[PDB]
């Protein structure tokens, strides 16, 4: 039986709230509601590190997963709390995972395109996760060759990205930059060898 | 389900030209927090870009040498823990560490945590009678502005201040033995009342601050403050040359004033947030200001809602965006190479369907933007040094009316 009041109260960061119900003891804090949803997920999704620490101390599930297949950790990445994130990894959460949407995105390719600090302590728990591709067949270079920088570039280049790598439509990451018109990208990835 | 209800774009420039985008621009959809945007254009007009909050305190000695005060409100919208914390560094500065009789008039509103959560994210309490208002004023002082003080908030406060270049003690302290509530009507001053005003930050730095962490309770204030709804319409009205079929409003933030099954959330035309932005952009140059100076910037704005946002869009977005759980939207500037581009974008949700929805939206209208930088020649950085948007400045100290 999960609890409706704690579940916004975690979202909207009523510290004082959430505490207030979780110190009576009636509710399981592992318990999901009729769409799948956790207190840690909320917590996570509303970026409330304050309540995340808290439910953290009672060892919840990390794993658990709501109706669109994500944990506290991809609803954390997803909502750009990154700091929550950061404090999820620390405790244990697998990062080797997929945020929601018809693309299939690794949890590192959603950090990759927004934070460059979550995106190395993604890659310190797996260094492989650089060329882990979605569903179709794209890398975290194809995402922000598209919608991203020379900077993001490099900075996977570094972490040692593939760039002959094609999707499932023959696509290199330059060829999608070119299609995108990105014309900084496309620069770029096309001096690099 | 997640899809695009609509979205604007126009080169800023001298003129409201040519706009393009997506979907119907004359619809009315849910706004979200872009509504601040709205709510800060209003303020601005109304109150002035550099108005302040001048908060007067009528402090009186009393036989034992402690002060009476009476507490003249100025409706201050930011006025929560940590103006009480600069408040109670300057009333040590002047001598004053022990008030007998504190009371208070009809414009003092004192919200402990203003800048903090669950208010920035909640609904906004909304007193129907000033006895209610009140004894909320009366609750907060009573167990907060009186109480020992956190002493790590404090530090970290001073921590900031600091870094802003104003003053705070160390380790203040204030009592107080009795509190309550004297309407403005009822106070006359002894003879021996001497009085001072304290100022809170120019209004484009409450602004800065409210859009940055999506404020509900300072934008509702505010828009309390300046009239409430029908205000509200006869500046959409001679503003924004906008009635209820191009706008409708319930609060500043919004946020839904209905219920979670049965939502009600201001709604515009996404054509009105161009007009919004770009009249905005124009009263701000006319001062000698940016938008940058009310809205926060992508990236560099570490401690607002769009300080991971990245992309091509970091360092050269100026946005605002809003969350509900039928909506995400965005709404502001890009710089890029062909120039400056106002934008508004605006999302369905469900997260009645999914939570996974936000998350969704979040990356949808995060690629748009890319898509429209690109076709723009990309990004151009901004010239910009984050705002340190405090409650007090460097004019916050205590001087005589």
């Amino acid at each position: 039986k999960s609890s409706k009041a704690l579940n916004e109260a975690a979202e909207q960061g009523d510290l004082a709230k959430v505490k207030n119900l979780v110190q009576k003891n009636k509710i399981d804090l592992n318990a999901q509601d009729e769409t799948g949803m956790t207190p840690l997920m909320n917590a996570a999704m509303g970026g409330n590190l304050d309540i995340v620490k808290f439910l953290l101390s009672k060892k919840v599930n990390l794993e658990l997963k709501n109706n669109g297949g994500e944990t506290a950790l991809a609803f954390a990445v997803t909502n750009d709390a990154y700091d929550v994130a950061e404090e999820l990894i620390k405790a244990g959460a697998n990062v080797d995972i997929i945020v929601a949407g018809d693309e299939g995105d690794t949890l590192f390719m959603r950090a990759a395109q927004n934070n460059k600090k979550t995106a190395e302590s993604i890659l310190a728990k797996n260094k492989s996760l650089i060329n882990k591709a979605n569903t179709l067949g794209e890398t975290a270079l194809f995402a922000v060759a598209r919608y991203g920088t020379p900077a993001d570039i490099d900075f996977l280049i570094k972490k040692g990205a593939d760039l002959k790598l094609k999707n499932k439509k023959g696509q290199t990451a330059l060829d999608v930059a070119k299609e995108a018109s990105n014309q900084d990208t496309a620069k770029a990835l096309s001096k690099k060898k | 389900m997640v899809y695009v209800n609509s979205v604007c774009h126009m080169k800023a420039a001298a003129t409201a030209g040519k706009v393009e985008g997506e979907g119907d621009m004359q619809k009315k959809f849910p706004l979200a927090a872009i509504s601040k945007v709205i709510t800060t254009l209003w303020a601005i007009e109304k109150l002035g870009v550099d108005y302040r909050h001048k908060t007067v305190l009528h402090l009186t000695p009393t036989a034992n040498g402690s002060m009476d005060l009476h507490v003249e409100g100025s409706r201050d919208p930011i006025f929560g823990r940590n103006l009480s914390y600069f408040l109670i560094s300057e009333l040590n500065r002047m001598k004053v560490t022990k008030i007998e009789n504190l009371t208070f008039d009809e414009n003092f509103l004192l919200d402990w945590l203003a800048e903090e959560s669950p208010r920035i994210g909640g609904v906004t309490p909304r007193y129907e009678t000033i006895e209610q208002q009140a004894e909320a004023v009366i609750k907060n002082l009573k167990e907060s502005f009186s109480t020992a003080i956190n002493r790590a908030m404090y530090s970290k406060l001073r921590e900031r201040a600091t870094k802003a270049k104003v003053f705070m003690l160390e380790k203040p302290t204030i009592e107080v033995r009795n509190i309550s509530f004297l309407p403005k009507n009822n106070y006359k001053k002894d003879k021996y009342t001497g009085s001072v005003v304290l100022q809170s930050a120019p209004l484009r730095t409450i602004l800065k601050r409210m859009n940055n962490q999506s404020n509900n309770y300072i934008a509702d204030n505010l828009y309390w403050n300046l009239g409430g709804t029908a205000a509200f319409n006869a500046f959409a009205a001679a503003t924004l040359k906008a009635d209820q079929n191009q706008i409708v409003f319930h609060n500043g933030s919004g946020n839904n004033e209905g219920t979670t099954a049965k939502p009600i959330y201001n709604e515009a035309t996404c054509e009105t947030m161009i007009k919004t932005l770009y009249t905005l952009n124009k009263s701000l140059e006319a001062k000698g200001y940016k938008l940058s100076d009310v809205l926060s910037v992508a990236n560099k704005d570490s401690d607002s809602t769009i300080d991971n946002f990245g992309g091509n869009a970091a360092g050269s977005m100026i946005a605002k965006t809003g969350t509900v759980n039928k909506a995400k939207t965005l709404a502001g500037s890009i710089s890029t190479k062909e120039g400056e581009f106002y934008f508004a974008i605006l999302l369905h949700t469900d997260m009645d369907q999914s939570s996974s929805d936000r998350g969704v939206a979040s990356q949808m209208i995060k690629n748009k933007i890319s898509q429209l930088i690109n076709k723009r020649s990309g990004p151009k950085e901004i010239q910009y040094t984050e705002i340190l948007a405090l409650p007090f400045d460097q004019n916050s100290y205590l001087t005589e009316a």
